């Protein structure tokens, strides 16, 4: 598939929010590195989500297509609404 | 035989590592984790010459292990039947020679050796001669043989000698 | 199943690469260079110490121009990359001498031009 | 289904 033209939104999903912030909290949680910086936050989800707002979530959103083809998203990439 | 291939293999990584650097750290850890171990399928893994290409982190259920397959060109050792190969003799007994072909162990019974040779323990080393001592065969000498055959114990290969057609034997 | 002596190898080692002991060596001598320097990081194997010490007893040039030109030559004769490896690793003296040590050769080359392939070989073996 | 309707991967080039 051209990365050039990818034809799934430019909007990231309810899901794929949810999955990225868990995913990230839970990489958090494990001792990653933190992208953002840090006033007094210990809990992870609050870390995932300040991440999230900063566009500093270092994941890749691999959409399936019905037929079989793949598109990659970083979470940079995609608008984030909530 | 040794052979040059590219092959595949899965890492997960503790989490401590991730951030700046952790790309050296991956390839750091192959390098541990498949040098100098041996496989069954591809013989013997010499050495891992190069990485050719990093495959994406995938983030597993729970655990957060995070899960990197990894191309790479590498040095394997690798014998068949049938093939003649240089081997060093490493001891001698009255079963037969235990010799080596790089990593490998490989054995030739004293029926496999020609019925010229006998056993001489008496020998200052024990060694194989004829009753001419013509053709002396003792450790450290360097043979060829054809490998009769190959069996694989826990990821190790051992192979079974013999001296039988002509162009074998002491070089 | 499978035969170096009737050439079959398993769909594994077709496409593979073959190598020469003196080839293996250079490389093996390269990765102990790294190793040498670069620390903070594990000693190679044994079995790494048992293969590099075997090749580096049996290679058969010492030099790496040397090397390229045995298989550049050989290349350009029609072989398969086992019977290169193997009669670069063998360095065989005479024709019957590699019809015995590599039956795959059987029927393929006239004794005569095998033949002088090999002195090909010979004359660039290098002193030591 | 929903959440598990796509795949996440590791960014190597962001994480520096």
């Amino acid at each position: 598939q051209a990365n050039q033209k990818r034809i799934t939104t430019p909007y990231m999903t309810k899901y794929e929010r949810a999955r990225v912030l868990g995913t990230r909290a839970l990489q958090i949680a494990m001792c990653a590195p933190v992208m953002v910086e840090l006033e007094g936050e210990t809990d992870p989800l609050l870390i995932a989500m300040k991440e999230l707002k900063a566009r500093k979530i270092p994941i890749i959103i691999r959409r399936y297509l019905p037929d079989g083809s793949y598109e990659d998203w970083g979470v940079d990439e995609l608008i984030i609404s909530d | 035989m040794f052979y040059h291939i590219s092959l595949e293999h899965e890492i997960l990584l503790h989490p401590r590592y991730f951030g700046p650097n952790l790309l050296n750290t991956v390839k750091q850890k192959l390098f541990t984790e498949v040098e100098g171990t041996c496989t069954g399928k591809y013989g013997f893994v010499i050495a891992v010459t190069t990485i050719d290409n990093i495959g994406a982190g995938v983030i597993q259920p729970g655990r957060g292990f995070v899960l990197y397959p990894v191309k790479y060109k590498a040095i394997v050792f690798r014998p068949f039947k049938g093939e003649v190969v240089d081997a060093v003799v490493t001891q001698v007994n009255k079963v037969g020679l235990f010799t080596e072909i790089g990593p490998m162990s490989c054995f030739i019974s004293r029926h496999s050796i020609p019925s010229e040779m006998e056993f001489d323990p008496n020998s200052n080393p024990p060694c194989y001669k004829t009753m001419d001592e013509d053709i002396v065969i003792q450790q450290d000498d360097e043979i060829r043989l054809k490998i009769v055959g190959t069996r694989v114990d826990k990821n190790d290969i051992f192979a079974i000698g013999s001296l039988m057609d002509d162009y074998l034997g002491l070089v | 199943e499978e035969d170096a002596s009737q050439l079959i190898f398993p769909k594994e080692f077709e496409t593979a690469e073959t190598l020469l002991n003196s080839e293996v060596h250079m490389l093996l001598e390269h990765r102990k260079q790294q190793n040498e320097s670069a620390e903070d990081e594990q000693e190679l194997s044994e079995v790494f110490m048992k293969t590099l010490n075997y090749t580096a007893r049996f290679s058969r040039f010492k030099n790496r121009e040397t090397i390229a030109s045995v298989r550049s030559l050989l290349l350009q004769k029609k072989l398969h990359k086992f019977e290169l490896a193997c009669l670069a690793n063998l360095c065989p003296e005479t024709a019957e001498e590699s019809k015995a040590l590599i039956p795959s050769l059987e029927g393929r080359f006239e004794d005569e031009e095998l033949q002088q392939i090999l002195d090909d070989i010979q004359t660039k073996r290098s002193f030591q | 289904a929903g959440t598990g309707c796509f795949d996440l991967l590791l960014d190597a080039e962001k994480c520096k």
